[PDB]
């Protein structure tokens, strides 16, 4: 299980 | 519709934008998942287009493995989205204990997700961009809902292209990264990842770093497990294709390309459309306020924005 990601915009 | 209009219950998410919360509307004894941010916090990290194009998204669109949002409404300090509450958590909760779906539970999972972009594509002209485990929830029966619509890009049609560097890192497709303009096919580059993570237990690019992590997606030609069949291969080979051209999904037949693939086979699409296919997984909740299905860390714990409003 790896771990959580997080959503971006430049 | 106002804060009043609800009982709030237990804490799903919280993720520096705000909070998602388990709430009950008194008026009606129905439960619902309450997206909460704070309009001093969205003004200031610069969130508010993404706000916007969340809201139209979700009032634009009516399809069985989307979310469905019931109201929105703002206060002084805050806005809030009251969304249909998948009681069956994240995908990501359930493959980080199980560590693998089976190849028929990926293949239904896969199938629902289909179903649903090509509506966003096809009806809707809106291309999601974040495809993820995070994204993707199961609701009480065991199908896909696809959460969180900050990101999409709206008036897209057909092969027309865009150019926001945005989404989330470890899914980001090639073509993304090489800072090309990029049409609705990275769409298929993210199920070809999240399919990928299902059937092989891994991302297939992976670094905790971002940026060797880029150069990976950009170089390296993925690994096939050797449990992995024959059609599930052809499958990630296609949707992974670095090129978009190349790519499963990629022409002008868009989501009809990966459909009539043999991975597919036994799907009849109609069917996953109507909700006729028994879901591989069925949520084991007691209540509708049992939130087993999320994690503990969670459970156990300004301008006016013209037209924001809805109620469904
Ligand atoms: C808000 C999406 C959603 C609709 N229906 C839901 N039913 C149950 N849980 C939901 N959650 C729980 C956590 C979630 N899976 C992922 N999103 C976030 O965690 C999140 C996103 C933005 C933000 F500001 C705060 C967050 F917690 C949404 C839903
Ligand atoms: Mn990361």
């Amino acid at each position: 299980g790896r771990p959580r990601t997080t959503s971006f915009a430049e | 519709v106002t804060m009043n209009e609800f009982e709030y219950l237990k804490l799903l998410g919280k993720g520096t934008f705000g909070k998602v919360i388990l709430v009950k509307e008194k008026a009606t004894g129905r439960y619902y998942a309450m997206k909460i941010l704070k309009k001093e916090v969205i003004v200031a990290k610069d969130e508010v287009a993404h706000t916007l194009t969340e809201n139209r998204v979700l009032q634009n669109s009516r399809h069985p493995f989307l979310t469905a949002l019931k109201y929105s409404f703002q206060t002084h300090d805050r806005l809030c989205f009251v969304m249909e509450y998948a009681n069956g958590g994240e995908l990501f909760f359930h493959l980080s204990r199980e560590r693998v779906f089976s190849e028929d539970r990926a293949r239904f999972y896969g199938a629902e997700i289909v179903s649903a972009l090509d509506y966003l594509h096809s009806e809707k002209n809106v291309v999601y961009r974040d495809l993820k485990l995070e994204n993707l929830m199961l609701d009480k029966d065991g199908h896909i809902k696809i959460t969180d619509f900050g990101l999409c890009k709206e008036g897209i049609k057909d092969g027309a292209t865009m150019k926001t560097f945005c989404g989330t890192p470890e899914y980001l497709a090639p073509e993304v990264l090489e800072d090309n303009d990029y049409g609705r096919a990275v769409d298929w580059w993210g199920l070809g990842v999240v399919m990928y993570e299902m059937m092989c237990g891994r991302l297939p690019f992976y670094n905790q770093d971002h940026e060797k992590l880029f150069e990976l997606i950009l170089m390296e030609e993925i690994r096939f497990p050797r449990t992995l069949g024959p059609e599930a291969k052809s499958l990630l080979s296609g949707l992974l294709k670095k090129d978009p051209k190349q790519r499963l999904g990629g022409g002008s037949e868009d989501a009809k390309e990966i459909m009539q693939h043999r991975f597919f086979a036994g799907i009849v699409w109609q069917h996953v459309y109507e909700k006729k296919l028994s879901p591989p997984f069925k949520p084991q909740v007691t209540s509708e306020t049992d939130t087993r299905y999320f994690d503990e860390e969670f459970t156990a714990q300004r301008p006016h924005f013209p037209q924001f409003d809805y109620s469904a």
